[PDB]
DNA sequence: ATCGGATGTATATATCTGACACGTGCCTGGAGACTAGGGAGTAATCCCCTTGGCGGTTAAAACGCGGGGGACAGCGCGTACGTGCGTTTAAGCGGTGCTAGAGCTGTCTACGACCAATTGAGCGGCCTCGGCACCGGGATTCTCGA
DNA sequence: TCGAGAATCCCGGTGCCGAGGCCGCTCAATTGGTCGTAGACAGCTCTAGCACCGCTTAAACGCACGTACGCGCTGTCCCCCGCGTTTTAACCGCCAAGGGGATTACTCCCTAGTCTCCAGGCACGTGTCAGATATATACATCCGAT
């Protein structure tokens, strides 16, 4: 047997994203195409995430993502910047910005 | 016959009745000249709690009676 | 019982957080409003948290109701399982 | 002797403590304060770790979010020092 | 051990004050009432205010010697004054009630012996006597009477026919007890008039109380925080009270801006009036039957 | 008792991008709640788009005009785009 | 075809607190929408009750709490007396 | 037979709200103790909203309610303010106000 | 295009507010902001329309879309 | 001849404006506007008269609330006359 | 501007520990084949409603000019705040006792989906009449130049 | 200090079109039962929250002390309001052609539901190195005499 997320070419597990679509009152029915596609469209959205982060992780000489490195890959690109908006994530800090005016 | 029901503000109301009737249909009567809901009102006659139920001549309401009108609330 | 806890934020506390917001000084009459900010603040949320938590007859508080009663207000948060 | 310039001692403080990622107000402080204002709420309740730490570090965010937006309002007037017309200027917008 | 006397000006059991004086607070011992006490009483009597005069004086509290030395000066004008009284002077009035200054004082004093280890102040309370004049047809009953000086006041300073105070918890009734013996006692000793009054031990929503309350023409209550069941209760047994009766709380009953409609005919706003009380230089509210209102609010409807 | 994660998806998908790094046990939690609420905005704004037009199945359509809806412009011309191929390897074989 | 509403509802109960006024037709739409955004916040904060807690069926129970979310106060004391009074007379009927 | 409102003594659509309450979808049941409740709450916020309305609409002469008398009834009220903070109603305006620094000197 | 959107106009809708006196450059920015405004409403409203195979918006699908930004409306029904 | 002392007539026409209730823009270029941007999402649309009404609606109480927040924040700065940077301070506190 | 002293900041070096990857045994939720059945896809129709265009008032929009009030640069002052040093304080870290209460399984029972028939409660459609929109005459308010 | 005129408010008659009352009318609320699973509840194991305590030391704290700086003031000039005159197009009413919005049968084909089979994700335990800590030292930076 063949797990669906193989047939579709996805990691992110189909069987599940089906499982909890159904329970939680969200639609009397749910089309066989629907959980592929949200699937697909989390896992673009995570890799372009991770993939941001871990590029912010070897600048500061480590291999290993702790928090820091992922808020700062979020807020240093434009368009993630909104998605999160109203979002804050724990043990992040903030970005470093002065306010030129203050300088000596 | 008529008799009088004095409430508590200097205001007398009248009525002509028969002993024969009900409490209630009085009340309706009363509900008739001064739109004041019957479950609301509370008649009292010589310190008895005057109860719904029974006849005007049971508690020996005569021809020119002075009757008080206590208002209560739900 | 309790008293007066509202003191326990001292001043440098206070000096070191905006310190990482990014003034330079501050002058001598912030502090009473900001723990003012502080208090109002921590009485919206933690009284929705209490809500949320004798909905459902557990007695205290998990951090999971804590999350989602801050997310009642839009100010979601991760990093708890929420 | 040797001393510094007043000023920029505070901007030492700034390049240091934006760098590291660690809780600002000490602990035990805090506790005491949820549980007090919890005991006005109800009677005696209970508290875990980890809704405690949950909500010191949502109270952190809110208080530097609205610090940093007082230094932009307190920079609009010619002035580089927040006061308390400045933080409320700074309120009456978000909708409070 | 040591002890200090002070005769009572009417021949009643003399004021005993134990020596070393109990401490009552940060703020608050035993010497500060008794140089009140002296200061009150020659207020009382210009005759000793004068006796007293002749030999003020810088009274050192800490030294035993000094207090005996201006309580044996105290005793002997006292005695003196009892020798006035055998002479031409008229004697002080017997039984009138005291000035304002002496309820605060005796009240105070109450205290001071009673708490040993919240309260209304004695300010609002004369606020609130200034404000509600009582008479003789009143009958006032603190329900939720706390220690019961408000009771102690207002049975003071009117003439009713009896006053009540009801109290819930053993701790503070337990201290009303001992506060009105305490009162009797030094109400003897100064020799002035309260009307009657007794504070008893019970719970004021029992069948047996409504009638008491249905009867009592002003009722004072300090509902803050006793929550919606306890206000609905106090709500269902207002609303059997008798015409012009009146009700002080510090929490409203019924909103201030209330408009009868045909859609809150059952809150008890529509059978009183309400009104803010003035601020003393927290808030309290007055609450007066008038059905008058629902009257012309059905004579309108027609 | 178990409870589900989103756990061991992020940590495989970590490797198709990078071989070399690693994630924490705090960070791991992180990206778990990130994924879970995406699901659920995303789940939200579907199941509105059913009663402003009386459908009751949600779809691969109805998904895909709400995605358009949610995400700022270019991110989420991507995301139509993997939706676009990845419908296709599922009606392949 | 039969276009719902809620009208003639809120025409019935504004003559209870007024005896003579009149609603022009633009404000009643407006009370109309007023009136589905407020049933709409209330059921979605009802809803996540469910899955918050693992029951399945919104109760009685749930709405109270509820209610005492989402509006402040004054108005959320006044609405559980309400509530309260409303439920504690259904249960007698004949 | 005797409707679900009658029995409740109350004026709001019981049954209606029963109805929309199935199929909403926001549970697999409901209970029958749950649609009075809310139809009280909303019955109650309803008179509240047209009290405030109908004295503003008696203090400019005028009878007939209209939307600016609905919108000014809101906003001068300090408590229904915060529920719809985020409301605007159309074809409202805004309360009389103007900042004292700017009344001539 | 823009210039319908004239000069008094933008201070009559000033005025609502309450300023009182206005200089010689808010226009632009006043005209910028409204531009960027009604295009992220018309973007999800034309969304919303072309979701559901018509080809013209209405007044219910510009409300729905005005619901998701945080400024919600009444009046218009739904 | 006769003349005013500037400023006065304004604040006449603040408490005039603020009484009534009209709208403000005249509607035919606010109907060409949104016919114009709705342009670049889908070619040919077609709109109907309520939503274009709608919409002017909308876009009036926000430019209402933008001018009203400006208005506060450049008396903050004891200048009582507004200028871009305040206008671009209130949209950028607001979270734009 | 100029070097020079001094104090913090950054780079490579040992070590040392506790969080992080991996293998295993394991169950239980995911997959395959199959019915049955209704929600949804498509064709027609009809008609509301949208768009396009034309003539007239005219209300509003553009434009120049005079001038006044406020935007804005500089100057002096004193007040309040940063910085640093010696003193106090309670914050934090470990270890233990305990126990109220979080959480899980079992039983069953009251309560809530489901269905046939009933019917009045609620809604489209049509008259009608009165609140109020408009209008012009006077009765009050406001602001400013002397 | 105070009158002349521009605006603003009280008054009354006229004229209407949207409120609202009534009526015929359908289909959603109601009654009355059958039946079943979700929940209420009683009883257990066990965990993590709480309270206390002995003890370093980092951090809270109080005070001297100098100085950048918030604030008032004057002064200049510039740009913006008011108002009169002139050019624009807003708009109100009018007409007429047709584009798709709303709807109604018709079916068909996608999808809940079920049964069996079974292999992917989870708790557990195990090894092993990444990064925290310490440290000597190379060097950027800031004031200071000149």
């Amino acid at each position: 047997a063949k797990t669906r997320s193989s047939r579709a070419g996805l990691q992110f597990p189909v069987g599940r994203v089906h499982r909890l679509l159904r329970k939680g009152n969200y639609a009397e029915r749910v089309g066989a195409g629907a959980p592929v596609y949200l699937a697909a469209v989390l896992e673009y959205l995570t890799a372009e995430i991770l993939e941001l982060a871990g590029n912010a992780a070897r600048d500061n000489k480590k291999t290993r993502i702790i928090p820091r490195h992922l808020q700062l890959a979020v807020r240093n690109d434009e368009e993630l910047n909104k998605l999160l908006g109203r979002v804050t994530i724990a043990q992040g800090g903030v970005l470093p910005n002065i306010q030129s005016v203050l300088l000596p | 016959m008529q008799i009088f029901v004095k409430t508590l503000t200097g205001k007398t109301i009248t009525l002509e009745v028969e002993p024969s009737d009900t409490i209630e249909n009085v009340k309706a009567k009363i509900q008739d000249k001064e739109g004041i809901p019957p479950d609301q009102q509370r008649l009292i006659f010589a310190g008895k709690q005057l109860e719904d139920g029974r006849t005007l001549s049971d508690y020996n309401i005569q021809k020119e009676s002075t009757l008080h009108l206590v208002l209560r609330l739900r | 019982v309790l008293r007066d806890n509202i003191q326990g934020i001292t001043k440098p506390a206070i000096r070191r957080l905006a310190r990482r917001g990014g003034v330079k000084r501050i002058s001598g009459l912030i502090y009473e409003e900001t723990r003012g900010v502080l208090k109002v603040f921590l009485e919206n949320v933690i009284r929705d948290a209490v809500t949320y938590t004798e909905h459902a007859k557990r007695k205290t508080v998990t951090a999971m109701d804590v999350v989602y009663a801050l997310k009642r207000q839009g100010r979601t948060l991760y990093g708890f399982g929420g | 002797p040797h001393r510094y310039r007043p000023g920029t001692v505070a901007l030492r403080e700034i390049r240091r403590y934006q760098k590291s990622t660690e809780l600002l107000i000490r602990k035990l402080p805090f506790q005491r304060l949820v549980r007090e204002i919890a005991q006005d709420f109800k009677t005696d309740l209970r508290f875990q770790s980890s809704a405690v730490m949950a909500l010191q570090e949502a109270s952190e965010a809110y208080l530097v979010a609205l610090f940093e937006d007082t230094n932009l309002c307190a920079i609009h007037a010619k002035r580089v020092t927040i006061m308390p017309k400045d933080i409320q200027l700074a309120r009456r917008i978000r909708g409070e | 051990k040591l002890e200090l006397r002070l005769k009572s000006p009417v021949g009643a059991e003399p004021a005993v004050y134990p020596w070393p004086l109990p401490v009552y607070d940060k703020h608050h011992d035993a010497a500060h009432e008794i140089i009140e006490t002296i200061r009150w009483v020659c207020e009382e009597i210009p005759d000793l205010k004068l006796a007293m005069e002749n030999y003020l004086i810088d009274y050192d509290t800490k030294s035993f010697e000094s207090m005996q030395r201006l309580c044996d000066k105290y005793n002997r004008a006292i005695d003196s004054i009892h020798q006035l009284w055998k002479g031409t002077t008229q004697p002080m009035k017997l039984n009138t009630r005291p000035s304002t200054g002496l309820l605060r004082h005796i009240l105070q004093q109450v205290y001071n012996h009673s708490v040993t280890d919240g309260e209304t102040s004695f300010d609002l309370v004369a606020q609130m006597i200034d404000e509600i004049k009582m008479t003789d047809d009143d009958l006032f009953v603190d329900l939720g009477s706390g220690v019961g000086q408000v009771v102690l006041q207002v049975a003071a300073a009117t003439n009713c026919k009896h006053h009540y105070g009801v109290e819930k918890a053993d701790i503070p009734a337990k201290y009303a007890e001992t506060m009105d013996r305490e009162f009797r006692k030094w109400m003897k000793w100064y020799g002035k008039k309260h009307a009657e009054y007794t504070l008893e031990r019970g719970d004021f929503l029992s069948e047996e109380w409504r009638e008491r309350i249905a009867n009592t023409s002003v009722i004072f209550v300090n509902n803050f925080a006793f929550g919606p069941e306890v206000d609905h209760q106090l709500k269902e047994r207002f609303a059997n009270m008798k015409e012009g009766g009146r009700i002080v709380s510090s929490k409203p009953f019924a909103p201030l801006n209330f408009r009868i409609n045909s859609r809150n005919l059952s809150d008890i706003g529509t059978i009183m009036r309400v009104v803010e009380l003035s601020p003393l230089k927290v808030s309290y509210y007055l609450h007066t039957i008038d059905r008058t209102i629902l009257e012309n609010y059905f004579s309108s409807l027609k | 008792t178990r409870k589900e994660s989103y756990a061991i998806y992020v940590y495989k998908v970590l490797k198709q991008v990078h071989p070399d790094t690693g994630i924490s046990s705090k960070a791991m939690s992180i990206m778990n709640s990130f994924v879970n609420d995406v699901f659920e905005r995303i789940a939200g704004e579907a199941s509105r788009l059913a009663h402003y037009n009386k459908r009751s199945t949600i779809t691969s359509r109805e998904i895909q005009t709400a995605v358009r809806l949610l995400l700022p412009g270019e991110l989420a011309k991507h995301a139509v785009s993997e939706g676009t191929k990845a419908v296709t390897c599922y009606t392949s074989a």
